[PDB]
């Protein structure tokens, strides 16, 4: 999981 | 005792932590406690009445007059709520990315880091915008009294009181937005949240954070030894709410929320 999450630090 | 040597770099650490915290997130203390005064008017909910005219009056960003909401004000109150939430994570999240050093973390790093301060920080900014008699909701145009909140149904009745509690000892500290930029920095930092494997380089960044804020708070508050320490152990406290508003939450659940929020809550603890 984390993927949401995840994909917000990358930006 | 202190001197004035390199310690520039602290005040420049602090200056930068300010800097973008103003900018991060909408109402600042400042801000937040000239209208819990006067001098600048949110529409005030004590009443069922006044509930139902509120939602009238104030614009909620999260609603729109095309789609169905629920006939349940506990309901539609926990709607606004993980609709803020829901942001106040991505406001925390690019906060996060502007302390000196976050973006060079291990990105699974960065994302446990977050996993576990979010609520915490979301928290401690909560008490900015309370005092004793409720807290400030749609950027300052409204004011939800604290017993009303109180006397909603069942145990959604008991989700805010302790946040007030909290909120009431924390603002005693008398600490502004100067001061929580460096705290909350201090609480993304933190190097014992659960599922790290990158700890050291977590931990040189808050001690970094660590020093920088007690000297912040010497420079700050001449009238309060000590004022450091205490701080410490409030970040104790907020693990404690947390764990008892996720409790709250099992309650409920067993009687649903964001992707986001579901992302968060999932293994915690
Ligand atoms: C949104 C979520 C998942 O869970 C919350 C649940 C409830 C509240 C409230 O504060 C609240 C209090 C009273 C009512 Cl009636 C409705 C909501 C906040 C967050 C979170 O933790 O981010
Ligand atoms: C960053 C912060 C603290 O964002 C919030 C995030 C979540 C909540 C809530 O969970 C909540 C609880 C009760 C009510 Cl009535 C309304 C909202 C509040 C503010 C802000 O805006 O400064
Ligand atoms: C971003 C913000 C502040 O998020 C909300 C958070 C909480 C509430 C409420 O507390 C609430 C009160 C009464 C009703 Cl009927 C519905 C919601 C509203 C909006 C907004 O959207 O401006």
């Amino acid at each position: 999981r984390h993927k949401i999450l995840h994909r917000l630090l990358q930006e | 005792m202190q001197l004035n040597p390199e310690s520039a770099d602290l005040r420049a650490l602090a200056k930068h932590l300010y800097d973008s915290y103003i900018k991060s997130f909408p109402l600042t203390k400042a801000k937040a406690r000239a209208i819990l005064t006067g001098k600048t008017s949110p529409f005030v909910i004590y009443d069922m009445n006044s509930l139902m005219m509120g939602e009238d009056k104030i614009k909620f960003k999260h609603i729109t007059p095309l789609q169905e909401q629920s006939k349940e004000v506990a309901i539609r109150i926990f709607q606004g709520c993980q609709f803020r939430s829901v942001e106040a994570v991505q406001e925390i999240t690019e906060y996060a990315k502007s302390i000196p050093g976050f973006v060079n973390l291990d990105l699974n790093d960065q994302v446990t880091l977050l996993k576990y301060g979010v609520h915490e920080i979301i928290y401690t900014m909560l008490a900015s915008l309370m005092n004793k008699d409720g807290v400030l909701i749609s950027e300052g145009q409204g004011f939800m009294t604290r017993e009303f909140l109180k006397s909603l149904r069942k145990p959604f009745g008991d989700f805010m009181e302790p946040k007030f509690e909290f909120a009431v000892k924390f603002n005693a500290l008398e600490l502004d937005d100067s001061d929580l930029a460096i705290f909350i920095a201090v609480i993304i930092l933190s190097g014992d949240r659960p599922g790290l494997l990158n700890v050291k380089p977590i931990e040189d960044i808050q001690d970094n954070l660590l020093q920088a804020l007690e000297l912040q708070l010497k420079l700050n508050h001449p009238e309060s030894s000590q004022l450091f320490a205490k701080l410490l152990q409030k970040m104790t406290d907020l693990r404690q709410i947390v764990t008892e508003h996720v409790q709250l939450l099992q309650v409920i659940k067993k009687t649903s929320l964001h992707p986001l929020l579901q992302e968060i809550y999932k293994d915690l603890y």
